[PDB]
RNA sequence: UGGGAGAGGUA
DNA sequence: ACCACAACGAGTTACCTCTCCAAGTGTCAAATTTACCCAATTTTATTCAATA
DNA sequence: TATTGAATAAAATTGGGTAAATTTGACACTATAATGGGTTCGCTCGTTGTGGT
């Protein structure tokens, strides 16, 4: 309902195919955050376990 | 099962599992393309699961033998 | 989309140029002829990315045909536009600059790395002082900061032996020429030799800086910025105004600014200018850095044209308008709408209305949905424009998409949990949402312009949570405490009172009636009244042994109105329950009791048609307020002229000088108080009881039908005090200093105010309203700190198994019963069985929830004293067992595992912020020849023991109060024996004799003085300060003796009877004089939100109170001074020990008698830290649970104690190492006590020695901030801080945390998400 | 040019007019704001300033502020409240010589009524003499006491010398307490004009001061005998005493019709004056928006009952008839502009 | 496009 | 060691409503791309025949 | 009768480099005397970090 761009797409077509299920996906507002603390000089990272 | 769920809570014994069971039950009768066990009256299927549950057709090794038998017949 | 942890680390330069994707080398942003960027500018194409989706800049390959090309007249790669807010820049800076976080974020940690002060580190920076690096000879250690004096002279007489510089580029030398773990080895060898406890927290400090450093792998030097980061070009944007010029973004301004100061020196230092044109360009390019990393952090922030600071990268990422709490841990949200609230009268408890309008946009994708499987329009866009003209079966379509779907109704703030509730949507016509009346009272809401949110929940498990868990008709018991939050309000209390309300000769008295059918055929024929007292036939029923029912049958004196009722009142209870005028706590308890009888459905059939009939009957009542209901006692004139009289015979008592100002204005303030109530009372009689003209008895008194009385007495709306500001007197008002005025407010509401005590009423109004606002904000800040501090708790075990417990009491503080032990225990889990001869040797297992069946055994066995298992003493990590929290208080049963605890009590904490025969035990005590029992301890208190087994009555008496009675016997009512002086306390005897003046020289110690109010010529002692040379060995000690002279042996030791009288103590009987065991020789004389949050912040009072540190006997170290020394020694070990005590504060128990381990030695508040590290985790517990409930309890709001159990457990995870045993935990250092105890488990486990802690009690900010998690503590508070911590650690969050994962955005930990979590888990940790 | 226009747009008392009502026009005009450039700060300053001393009577409203953050800080003039030469707020008294209360006018600071002994406005007289007690209540040195009618040195103007002027359009305000008072004076600033308007039937006579006053009627310059009324133009041939020599003896009232206020409701002058009458000095020709024949007219006069029905007024909420919706009562005219502008991209 | 300030108001 | 000063941070939640935020033009050394030359490698077709 | 392990041209691809085009940032354009600046305080409460006896 909020900043996943290609989450919301994916559940506005679920809804109009009677599919009432959602796929998330991460926040571009945290996407966001981790480009400006990344921008601060601190290497803040995901990481894949 | 419409107002309340204290007769599938009491049945289940947890809501949270409540929810993820007839929530499973819910997708299988609406996109599986499934048909109920008990009478839809006209309800959705969010409903007609939490009636399935507090009748007593619907648990949580219910529907896993129930995807294990579907599965061999489906092998 | 798959991934565990998150990182944080410094950032290498070849990790700033790896992320980086060209270098920004120009500060044009773009051109402004043509809305083009400029080249290897800030927003340059080639640099970040094309501006359109696939399409190069100049406009030569503009298909998807060319998926990416690099155009050769632009440079351009032709890709789609999401990558500009993804690609980031750097800019090689010229001079090496420094991080003004890792400078300027206390401590600075470039001091604490090099242990050079920040002010000779600014010093350095700001190009003043040079530094040396390296010295050949020894006459330059390192370090050595020169000034420009010593380096010229040390030039000319060295020259190139050494080398000392300036700037950055001198630190990030120091930072790469020091050696880590050199100075690792170093601090450990150093760390044992000092032993003050100041220099010793340094050393642990830097030594666990370079612990941290070389444990985590990243370099020193990596704290001067070499190269920059740029941040991408459309996360800054140029936003167009309307007039067509810009208003241009303070992080392009901020990196425009370092561009042309970076680019300015690249040409001072390849054009070989003079060193001071360079260092002030250097000094600039710093400045610039330092500004758009933290503006306001070094000097003065740099203003933008329109005189406001500029925004930079750190002001993005912290406060309430920055990221974190702005758009991470709150977010706008889709589908969802917002309109004002109107009352839904007509619907059930799970109905909410809503608009059509309203629910047309909220439902529209459903709806499309609908329309394409029902084939009515053939695609997106017929059934777009189809809802845009509403047909009819566009309506129809909605009516079925409606139907069991529920939405969250929302209003804000939301305190507790039951602000956002589910509910079944009823279309309405209007713009207006209908809510039912009973849920207001959990929402907080009136109908006078309050509006709320809608929110839609879309997937199937978000609507099976909406309809399992969040539905109104699923929590109808309050989660703080067990009572139910439907409680009816004031409408439905106003008319089931006059229902159930009678009258001696209404109508139709007297009649023998069938049922109660019979009397609503009555009351709706108009042969008899609501209120006749009649005899009808009620046939009801009762619950048996088993589950089944029986029915019984009499004949009843009730009303017709009460019969009426019981139409309604379920088959199950009783008709006690409707045989009473019933008022608001009648109304809840009959709910209450119809709940712990029946279950969840009946309680909400019933109280669905309580409001129904209670709204029908007040409306039939047709109550009203009239001006000539509100009475006035005819007696106000003579009680106000009695009241003036006596103000004026005080004035003129005054006038004659025989009283003084203070007494005589407390004299009129009792006046006037005394006047006050007794007209108070005078109103509330004639208002109450005036009714009394009747018949058929005779003239007779009975209940007043007057309305205003109606809705004081029923509990509908309004007190005795709002009665008394409408008919009697409005009272003492205060003036804004908190003191009361002379004269009071002497008219009411009715008669109206004058001028005078209209301005005088306005002082309270406006403080008062002032009040409330600033209360909502402090109550919001105490809420929020305490959802911090207690977010990552969750129910994590069924079983802990453990055998530790919390002694449950029932408080009798003062005079009184506070809270029974059937509401302290109820609900909670023995930590044992109760173990006693008693009246039945009732023997609870081990591990029961106790239910009312248990509360009523030991109410009938007559227990005192249970032992449950608490929260504080959960044995489980990371979480606690459903056995130590109990029962789940909104759904009556055991907690389920998964249910997060910490956010509900902090929510139940932080909710009603907006409405802030003798038994003797303890004693020391001696009997003197007339058996006058005066006690000479200190800690001595008297209990009431029963005739049963429980104590009723508390009174802790001081010490030199007086007693009569002893101990046996049976109390008298009534019998007040204790009596006390109150200004004053005595130094008491124990052995009988003549007393010899010893010890002791005329003088110097002991001030001979005849007292001038005695007349006797008695020896009196001075203090210690102003004596002489004499009077700095040998302190005045009354060795009393016997009647011969030697002094006299206490058995059980061997000193003698000799103790030390303090200063500044008249002392009356001289030598010569009988003692006895037991008389005296010398008389000494003597908000509530900010309560709650200092309380739970563990401030430390602002005067403390000395505790005994060790059991022993104390004695004293040091004289001549006010700031004394105390020494107290154990008569087994030696003790070092000394306290600083000052002399302004006086002293309890004197230098003679052996003190016990943490008894208090000077009076005044307690400290919590001294109470936990004195006494034990049980009893800060039970001080702080106790000390937060009296606040609680004043202003009557009723909070479960396992709440604030909750919250002190997440205030105490953190244990100081005492001493090291074989794990790597050195010293002094806090970690998290799940950690020590999870180390000694293993150890104890594979056989080592394990070490030792001591449990610190943080307080609530410090325990959110010192979480593990710092991506909780950063969205919490002080970011900067937080992630300078963690980037120089380098941290990294495990994510096990609601907070990590709500920002995260992932499923938390609880609730439904609970087992999603641990199957991951299990994934995780198998394979 | 940059100064001035600087302040007169985006100062921080520079402030986009209330004009809902007359009374909101009137109260922005007489408003006083502690906070501004030099003053305090909202959010740095806490209970000692937000109070209300006793040196506000008669200068200062108690009972007129805002309930939320902004309570002690945004203040109300007083009615009869001037100011000095140097700028401190004076109201008047009246001067007692000898227990005679005379005419005579005083306009005293702050400083000045401390000294004194001034009686209360609510003590009675006689043949504007004497008081008819002996022992009057007054205030001094900011404390209230008795004092003997020879040792009165002043009285008060007016018993609405306190209040303010929309806590002075309050009937009954003394029976009302402080804080529904003060809500009440709030919340009659934020009501909208209807089609029709309404004279109240229970009044206070400030309604016609203020609907003079605040400048929102067309009241008449010179006095006359009235010879054209159209809707929009109203011609009075002036009498020939107030006349000068040189002129026509003829004045034009132009009215505004259907203009668009600050909060976008309606502004329209309805003549209320006849063909051929005669009109005086100071005669209000057209009413305002929420006048009705020169009086305040801010709502509309409805039969009430207070009882509850059937849970339709449960928690201050409020059952209306249908003959409020059919009669037009409460229905307001809400004018609205849109402006689309064609600009010039650079496609 | 849609950002940031300032002012006012509602619960 | 203990006290007395500086600096940071925090202060409810939404919600709304408004306004306001000078002129190219020719020249030089360096460094930067750019069309291109060429070995190492390796991917793909193509011949021999040899099992099946 | 056939499909395919080994072997081999052989051209395409990778990597490195390299001399010639080509950008790129700067600079010219010039001579009465001038020689040291303008910018926030009516906020509290608490906490933590710094310096003298
Ligand atoms: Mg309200
Ligand atoms: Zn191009
Ligand atoms: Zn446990």
């Amino acid at each position: 309902k909020s900043d996943d761009v290609n989450g919301r797409t994916k559940m506005y077509k679920n809804i109009v195919d009677g599919n009432h299920q959602m796929e998330p996906g991460m926040p571009e507002s945290f996407n966001v955050l981790l480009k400006e603390i990344r921008s601060l000089g601190i290497n803040i990272e995901l990481e894949d376990e | 099962a419409r107002v309340t769920v204290q007769d599938a809570v009491e049945k289940i014994g947890n809501r949270f599992d409540l929810v993820l069971v007839a929530a499973r039950r819910a997708r299988q009768m609406q996109v599986g393309g499934k048909d109920p066990l008990v009478p839809e009256e006209n309800d959705k299927t969010t409903v007609i699961a939490l009636r399935e549950i507090e009748e007593g057709l619907i648990n949580n090794q219910i529907l896993d033998v129930r995807e294990r038998q579907e599965q061999q017949e489906q092998e | 989309e798959e991934f565990d942890a998150i990182k944080i680390a410094l950032a290498s330069p070849d990790m700033i140029r790896s992320w980086s994707f060209g270098e920004v080398k120009k500060p044009e942003t773009i051109n402004y002829r043509t809305f083009k960027p400029e080249r290897d500018g800030l927003f340059c194409a080639r640099i970040f990315g094309p501006v359109k989706d696939y399409e190069c800049l100049c406009g030569k390959y503009k298909r998807l045909k060319h998926r990416g090309v690099i155009c050769e007249k632009c440079g351009v790669e032709v890709t789609q536009t999401k990558v500009r807010r993804e690609r980031m820049g750097h800019i090689e800076l010229a001079s090496p600059t420094a991080h003004i976080w890792f400078l300027k974020s206390l401590p600075s940690r470039i001091g604490l790395l090099l242990d050079m002060p920040l002010r000779d580190i600014e010093r350095v920076l700001y190009f003043e002082s040079y530094v040396v690096i390296e010295g050949g000879m020894t006459n330059l250690e390192r370090q050595q900061i020169l000034t420009e004096e010593q380096y010229l002279d040390a030039l000319e007489e060295f020259g190139d032996e050494f080398d000392a510089k300036m700037g950055a580029e001198a630190i990030q030398a120091l930072l790469k020429s020091m050696d880590l773990e050199q100075e690792c080895e170093q601090l450990r060898e150093e760390l044992n030799e000092t032993n003050s406890e100041t220099k010793r927290k340094k050393l642990t400090k830097r030594i666990k800086l370079l612990e941290a450093f070389v444990q985590s792998g990243n370099k020193p030097e990596w704290m001067i910025l070499t190269v920059l980061p740029v941040l991408p070009p459309d996360l800054r944007p140029l936003v167009p105004l309307d007039g067509g010029r810009f208003a241009t973004s303070d992080l392009n301004d901020l990196y425009r600014r370092v561009i042309n100061r970076n680019n300015r020196l690249k040409r001072l230092l390849d054009l070989a200018a003079p060193d001071i044109i360079v260092r002030n360009e250097k000094r600039m390019l710093q400045e610039a850095v330092d500004a758009l990393l933290d503006n306001g952090r070094r000097g003065r922030a740099i203003t933008g044209s329109n005189k406001r600071p500029l925004k930079s990268l750190a002001d993005m990422i912290k406060g309430k308008q920055g990221r974190f709490r702005q758009n991470l841990l709150g977010k706008r949200v889709d589908y969802s709408g917002r309109s004002v609230i109107t009352v839904g009268p007509y619907l059930r408890l799970h109905q909410c209305g809503l608009p059509k309008k309203m629910a047309l946009e909220l439902f529209k994708p459903f709806i499309y949905g609908k329309l394409e499987l029902r084939g009515l329009a053939t695609t997106i866009k017929a059934a777009k424009k189809m809802v845009e003209r509403e047909e009819a079966v566009v309506w129809d379509i909605l009516d079925e998409v409606i139907r069991e779907h529920p939405v969250l109704l929302n209003r804000a703030p939301t305190l507790h949990r039951l602000g956002i509730q589910a509910f079944e949507p009823v279309l309405i016509e209007g713009k207006a949402i209908q809510l039912h009346p009973l849920v207001c009272a959990a929402y907080n809401a009136d109908f006078d312009g309050d509006q709320m949110a809608v929110h839609v929940p879309l997937t199937l498990e978000a609507q099976l949570e909406a309809r399992a868990l969040m539905m109104s008709t699923n929590n109808i018991l309050s989660p703080a405490n067990g009572e139910p939050i439907i409680v009816p309000s004031q409408d439905v209390v106003l008319g089931l009172y006059y229902m159930t309300r009678d009258c001696v000769n209404a109508k139709g008295e007297g009649m023998v009636l069938t049922g109660p059918k019979e009397a609503e055929r009555l009351y709706r024929s108009g042969l008899a009244s609501l209120h006749a007292r009649v005899k009808v036939r009620i046939t009801e029923y009762e619950k048996d042994a088993n589950g089944e029912l029986v029915a019984k049958t009499s004949l009843k004196d009730t009303t017709v109105g009460r019969a009426i009722l019981w139409m309604i009142v379920p088959k199950g209870l009783p008709y006690s329950i409707v045989n009473q005028a019933l008022g608001k706590k009648a109304i809840s308890k009959m709910l209450n009791t119809c709940y712990r009888i029946l279950g969840l459905k009946p309680t909400v059939i019933f109280a669905d048609q309580i409001m129904y009939t209670g709204f029908a009957y007040a409306a039939r009542s047709g109550a009203s307020v009239g001006i000539d209901d509100m009475v006035i006692p005819e007696k106000k004139h003579e009680i106000i002229s009695e009241a003036e009289a006596e103000v004026a015979e005080i004035q003129e008592q005054f006038q004659s000088g025989l009283v003084t100002a203070g007494e005589r204005y407390n004299k009129v303030i009792d006046i006037w108080a005394a006047a006050n109530d007794r007209v108070s009372k005078a109103m509330m009689d004639n208002l109450q009881t005036e009714t009394v003209i009747n018949r058929d008895g005779q003239e007779e008194k009975q209940v007043s039908f007057n309305s205003i009385y109606m809705m004081a007495d029923s509990g509908a709306r309004g007190s005795a005090a709002q009665i008394r500001q409408l008919a009697g007197m409005r009272g003492l008002m205060a003036k804004p200093d908190g003191s009361i005025i002379e004269t009071p407010i002497t008219a009411n509401f009715r008669e109206g105010l004058n001028v005078l005590q209209y301005f005088i009423s306005t002082h309270g109004a406006r403080k008062g309203l002032a009040d409330t606002a600033l209360k909502t904000a402090n109550s919001g800040y105490l809420t929020r700190r305490l959802v911090d501090v207690a977010q990552d708790l969750v129910v994590t075990e069924d079983d802990c198994g453990t055998h530790e417990g919390i002694m449950m009491t029932p408080v009798i503080e003062g005079g009184d019963v506070k809270e029974p032990l059937r509401d302290r225990v109820l609900g909670r889990v023995t930590a044992e069985d109760v173990l006693k001869p008693g009246t039945a040797d009732i023997l609870v297992p081990r591990n029961t929830l106790l239910h009312e069946q248990w509360c009523d055994l030991l109410e009938e066995n007559s227990v005192d004293a249970v032992k449950v298992r608490s929260v504080v003493s959960c044995d489980t990590d990371f979480g606690v067992c459903a056995h130590c929290y109990g029962r789940d208080l909104a759904r009556g049963h055991i907690i389920n595992k998964g249910e997060a605890i910490g956010v509900i009590a902090a929510q139940s904490i932080g909710e009603p912020g907006t409405q802030l025969s003798i038994k003797l035990s303890n004693v020391k005590s001696v009997v003197n020849s007339s058996g006058k029992l005066v006690i000479t301890s200190r800690n001595t208190e008297l209990k009431l023991i029963d005739e049963f087994g429980r104590t009723k009555e508390s009174y802790k008496v001081p010490y030199g109060a007086v007693l009569a009675k002893g101990d046996g016997e049976q109390v008298a009512g009534g019998e007040t024996v204790a009596n006390w002086d109150p200004h004053t306390m005595p130094v008491i005897t124990e052995v009988s004799g003549f007393v010899r003046f010893t010890d002791m020289i005329d003088g110097q110690t002991i001030t001979r003085q005849t007292d001038e109010l005695t007349g006797l010529s008695s020896l009196v002692v001075l203090d210690s300060a102003e004596r002489t040379a004499g009077g700095k060995d040998l302190r005045p000690a009354l060795k009393i003796v016997d009647a011969q002279g030697n002094d006299v042996l206490i058995p059980g030791t061997d000193m003698p009877a000799q103790y030390f009288l303090p200063g500044k103590a008249i002392v009356q009987l001289e030598d010569g004089v009988q003692i006895s065991s037991g008389d005296t020789l010398a008389r000494i004389p003597q908000g509530g939100l900010p309560r709650v949050a200092d309380l739970f912040e563990a401030r430390r009072p602002k005067e403390p109170a000395i505790l005994a540190e060790i059991s022993g006997i104390v004695s004293f170290g040091k004289e001549t001074k006010g700031k004394r020394r105390l020494v107290i020694t154990p008569v087994d070990g030696s003790d070092p020990y000394e306290e600083m005590i000052p002399k302004w504060r006086q002293l309890n128990v004197f230098e003679g008698e052996r003190v016990e381990r943490g008894d208090v030695i000077s009076d005044g508040p307690e400290a919590p830290h001294d109470i936990l590290r004195l006494r034990g985790v049980h009893a800060v517990t039970r001080y702080i649970v106790n000390e937060v409930q009296d606040v609680y309890r004043l202003q009557g709001v009723k909070i479960n104690d396992k709440h604030i159990e909750v919250i002190v457990r997440q205030m105490l995870r953190k244990a100081t190492i005492v001493n090291a045993g074989s794990s790597d935990f050195l010293e002094g250092e806090q970690v998290e006590y799940s950690r020590v105890k999870i180390a000694n488990r293993e150890l104890e486990a594979n056989g080592k020695v394990g070490a030792t802690y001591s449990r610190d009690l943080l307080g609530i900010t410090k325990a959110s901030l010192a979480t593990e998690s710092f991506i909780s503590a950063a969205s919490f508070q002080e970011t900067t801080r937080v992630l300078t911590e963690a980037a120089v650690a380098g941290k990294r969050d495990e994510l096990r945390g609601l907070k990590e994962n709500v920002i995260v955005g992932r499923l938390i930990p609880a609730g439904t998400g609970y087992a999603y979590h641990q199957d991951r888990m299990r994934r995780r940790a198998a394979g | 040019s940059a100064a001035v226009k600087e302040f007169f747009g985006s100062s921080q008392l520079s402030q986009f007019m209330d004009q809902n009502n007359p009374l909101s026009e009137i109260t922005h005009k007489r408003r006083i704001s502690a906070l501004g450039p030099g003053g305090l700060t909202r959010e740095r300053a806490g209970f000692e300033v937000r109070d209300v001393h006793p040196t506000h009577y008669g200068r200062v409203c108690p009972i007129e502020t805002p309930e939320g953050p902004n309570i002690g800080l945004i203040n109300s003039l007083s009615v009869y409240a001037q100011t000095n030469e140097y700028g401190f707020l004076e109201t008047p008294y009246r001067k007692v010589t000898d227990g005679v209360v005379t005419d005579e006018i005083h306009y005293l600071s702050a400083i000045e009524e401390g000294n004194y002994v001034i009686a209360q406005a609510n003590s009675n007289l006689d043949e504007e003499g004497h008081f008819v007690e002996d022992l009057v209540t007054c205030r001094s040195k900011g404390e209230s006491s008795l004092f003997s009618r020879d040792q009165v040195d002043y009285m008060d103007v007016s018993t609405q010398q306190v209040v303010s002027v929309g806590a002075s359009l309050i009937p009954f305000l003394e029976h009302d307490d402080a804080n529904r008072a003060l809500m009440g004076a709030n919340m009659q600033r934020q009501a909208v004009p209807t089609l029709r308007a309404d004279k109240p039937l229970v009044g206070t006579g400030m309604e016609r001061a203020v609907a003079v006053d605040s400048g929102v009627t067309a009241v008449a310059k010179r006095g006359g005998v009235v010879q054209y009324v159209d809707a929009s133009r109203i011609v009075i041939k002036v009498n020939e005493d107030e006349m000068y020599p040189g002129e026509a003896g003829i004045d034009i009232y132009n009215l505004t019709k259907y203009t668009r206020s600050n909060q976008n409701t309606c502004i329209n002058q309805m003549p209320c004056v006849s063909l051929g009458e005669p009109v005086e000095r100071g005669d209000v020709l057209a009413d305002g928006p929420s006048t009705d024949l020169g009086e305040l007219a801010l709502g509309q006069n409805m039969r009430v009952a207070f009882m509850p029905w059937n849970g339709y007024n449960f928690e201050d909420s409020i059952l209306v008839s249908e003959r409020v919706v059919q009669e037009d009562r409460f229905t307001t005219i809400h004018i609205q502009e849109l402006a689309c502008v064609s600009r010039d991209t650079k496609l």
